[PDB]
């Protein structure tokens, strides 16, 4: 099979900028190449065919170039709606093959995360479990570090993290971190602490609670 | 408007077979090829095959030789793909798409796509979720806004549906992708509202897990 390689997994551009997505074919496919745009959760739509021909209705800000094995989709005057995945498709030979896609990120102003920590519910404790949840919401850029502390000392196991896609309305990122203990372990300690380190400050954002409080 | 409507999600035990459908409107059903593509999480799209309704011509990717077969009923404008002897690697989203009209250049791209049909193949058994309220620390809430949460723990398979106040609360919501551990998923969701909005006014997460035929509403209560 002809392998289509999009070596860039993510890209970032400010509104008004010009950005380019690359797509490499393992064999010569001439000009038989299409580009697609897939917004989050939405259905993918065709942008370019024959390497450089715009599909009807596509703004002229989208241009395609290349032939043989190296292809480039260029997005001029980047708009907010362009937040999406872009992937190429070869149709020089059957079976048709696709690239894995490249997600376009929108640049925006730095923003520190809003951190909230939540103790285990009495419902979960009734069943013998104890999950502590920390939300780190609406920050930029995407890189962030979370550290859990129990009675002041770092805790590494039992932690599961989840990250959101870039928000389509404010271009921020959010993250959820859950520390799961058994009730037995949880009731043997006092202080539970979530610590967020983000490039906007050397000082981590610290949220904590005590099994004492109320 | 030209449209492709695909059938709903499927949960199959390995060894079974499944047949999903793709209803095409509104155009000449026999004038375009119907294409089928597979998307596993973490993988790129894979082309399965194509069928020309009416003429019944069929082409398949060799990698799916004995796995997928296609059919197209021209009286109902519906194309079908059947998958045999299901395994874990067949768990994916499956899209049908229309092959764009082309001339001598043979521009074989897709000009309309369906929304996709999720197929989950597993021997693990469906487990309904526990829904846990996340209320803020008993201490203070100085800020102008308060964040509440809902933890959906220990269900299988995906997906769950989570809303806040029956969907009337959409701004300030972050629902995080589920995490898999062992054979069970865990899902969290946060909502941020004005401090004057809670606890004076109720806030409830609504969770639906169709595979277990379960719905749960959890009102977030102040802890004291």
């Amino acid at each position: 099979d002809i392998v289509m390689t999009q070596s860039q997994k993510f890209m970032s551009a400010s509104v008004g900028d010009r950005v380019s997505v690359t797509c490499k074919a393992s064999q010569n496919v001439g000009t038989h190449l299409a580009w697609y745009q897939q917004k989050p959760g939405q259905s993918p739509k065709a942008l370019i065919y024959s390497a450089s021909y715009r599909y009807s209705g596509v703004p002229d800000r989208f241009t395609g170039s290349g032939s043989g094995t190296d292809f480039t989709l260029t997005i001029s005057n980047v708009q907010s709606g362009d937040l999406a995945d872009y992937f190429c498709q070869q149709y020089n030979n059957f079976p048709l093959t696709f690239g894995a896609g490249t997600k376009l990120e929108i640049k925006r102003a730095d923003a520190a995360p809003t951190v909230s920590i939540f103790p285990p519910s009495s419902e979960q404790l009734t069943s013998g479990g104890a999950s502590v949840v920390c939300f780190l919401n609406n920050f930029y850029p995407k890189d962030i570090n979370v550290k859990w502390k129990i009675d002041g000392s770092e805790r590494q196991n039992g932690v599961l993290n989840s990250w959101t896609d870039q928000d389509s309305k404010d271009s921020t990122y959010s993250m959820s971190s859950t520390l799961t203990l058994t009730r037995d372990e949880y009731e043997r300690h006092n202080s539970y602490t979530c610590e967020a380190t983000h490039k906007t400050s050397t000082s981590p954002i610290v949220k904590s609670f005590n099994r004492n409080e109320c | 408007q030209v449209q492709l409507q695909q059938s709903g999600a499927e949960l199959m035990k390995p060894g079974a077979s499944v047949k999903i459908s793709c209803k095409a409107t509104g155009y000449t059903f026999s004038g375009h090829w119907i294409e089928w593509v597979k998307q596993r999480p973490g993988h790129g799209l894979e082309w399965i095959g194509e069928i020309l309704p009416g003429s019944g011509n069929i082409h398949y990717n060799e990698k799916f030789k004995g796995k997928a077969t296609f059919a197209a009923d021209t009286s109902s404008n519906t194309a079908y793909m059947q998958l045999s002897s299901l395994t874990s690697e067949d768990s994916a989203v499956y899209y049908c798409a229309r092959l764009g009209t082309t001339a001598v250049e043979r521009d074989w791209y897709f000009d309309v796509w369906g929304a996709g049909t999720t197929v989950t193949v597993s021997l693990a058994d469906p487990s309904a979720p526990s829904v846990y309220p996340l209320a803020p620390v008993c201490g203070d809430t100085t800020g102008s806004s308060v964040t509440l949460g809902c933890l959906v723990k220990g269900y299988f398979p995906e997906p769950v549906t989570l809303t806040w106040n029956s969907g009337s609360l959409s701004s300030g919501v972050h629902t995080f992708p589920a995490v898999l551990q062992s054979d069970l998923y865990t899902l969290s969701s946060s909502v941020t509202v004005t401090s004057s909005t809670w606890p004076s006014q109720s806030i409830t997460c609504n969770v639906a897990h169709p595979a277990s035929s379960t719905k749960v509403d959890k009102k977030i209560e102040p802890r004291g």
